[PDB]
């Protein structure tokens, strides 16, 4: 199952393996046990180039995991500034609330990521 | 027989590894395509714990080896007699245990009273400030080829997140080859996978 392999390749940051899997049409909308898509996983780990290729490929920028988080939630929580910027440009929803009622801005605040919180507030 | 099933659980538990490549002198390297770590005997093997939410204080992290092949899975993974008797303990690890943790004075080593399986367990601690994951430094104390022990049989390492009473919170696993030339062997096994 190429979707399962794409999830793990995106998580571990294997650019070459991500390229081969997508060249074989691996499902960019696959979800892991936590409901995370490849875009979620690359946004969590900080793999900017994989985030960008997934966005060029019809990945849902606002897909939600089992806790209601979007990829922008993850990038804002961890503090991946460049990924936050590309997700916003691709249409990430700044108002999406997870199952704790938190927007990405709220997670940026909660995790001390000041610059990202400023970026998100100007995009509100 | 110990479960090897991936179970990310309520805390969203995943494992991460370094990007170490396949150069001639590499000491530990992880193949995502194989979900397999290649490492040299007794060298530091960093394993990253990634969690979507922080498990509570009192959570513990256990590591245990099992044989990957079904016909060997019921046999306890142990060090070979040569290495068991070579007096190389750090003073914490029993000399028969394959998996050690380095750099953690709160490590505990368990010999299961019923199954006789070995495991090594540390307290879970959240990431250090600035960090996104908790790293544990494992050491593997026999080569896969050790004839009195693993005798060229592949093993899995099972990492379990447990509460203070031993209940399951999350589980992940990866194959391990302990060998002289991890970079060469990773490159070889990844090329073989491309052919098959
Ligand atoms: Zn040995």
């Amino acid at each position: 199952d190429l979707g399962k392999k794409l999830l793990e390749a995106a998580w571990h940051g294997q650019d070459d393996e991500v390229r081969i899997l997508m060249a074989n049409g691996a499902d960019v909308n696959a979800t892991d046990q936590s409901g995370m898509t490849p875009l979620h996983l690359a946004a969590w780990r900080g793999h900017l180039e994989i985030v960008e290729v997934l966005l060029k490929t019809g990945a849902d920028v606002n897909a939600i995991d089992r806790w209601g988080k979007t990829p922008l939630h993850l990038a804002a929580r961890i503090g991946h500034l460049e990924i936050v910027e590309v997700l916003l440009k691709a249409g990430a929803d700044v108002n999406a609330q997870d199952k704790f009622g938190k927007t990405p801005f709220d997670l940026a605040i909660d995790n001390g990521n000041e610059d990202i919180a400023e970026v998100l507030q100007k995009a509100a | 027989v110990p479960s090897q099933k991936t179970y990310q659980g309520s805390y969203g538990f995943r494992l991460g590894f370094l990007h170490s490549g396949t150069a001639k002198s590499v000491t530990c390297t992880y193949s995502p395509a194989l979900n397999k770590m290649f490492c040299q005997l007794a060298k530091t093997c960093p394993v990253q714990l990634w969690v979507d939410s922080t498990p509570p204080p009192g959570t513990r992290v256990r590591a245990m080896a099992i044989y990957k092949q079904s016909q060997h899975m019921t046999e306890v993974v142990r060090r070979c007699p040569h290495h068991e008797r070579c007096s190389d303990s750090d003073g914490l690890a029993p000399p028969q245990h394959l998996i050690r943790v380095e750099g953690n004075l709160r490590v505990e080593y368990l010999d299961d009273r019923n199954t006789f399986r070995h495991s090594v367990v540390v307290p879970y601690e959240p990431p250090e400030v600035g960090s996104d994951c908790t790293t544990i430094h494992y050491n593997y104390m026999c080569n896969s080829s050790c004839m009195g022990g693993m005798n060229r049989r592949p093993i899995l390492t099972i990492i379990t997140l447990e509460d203070s009473s031993g209940n399951l919170l999350g589980r992940n696993s990866f194959e391990v080859r302990v060998c002289a030339c991890p970079g060469r062997d990773r490159r070889t096994e990844e090329e073989n996978l491309r052919k098959k």
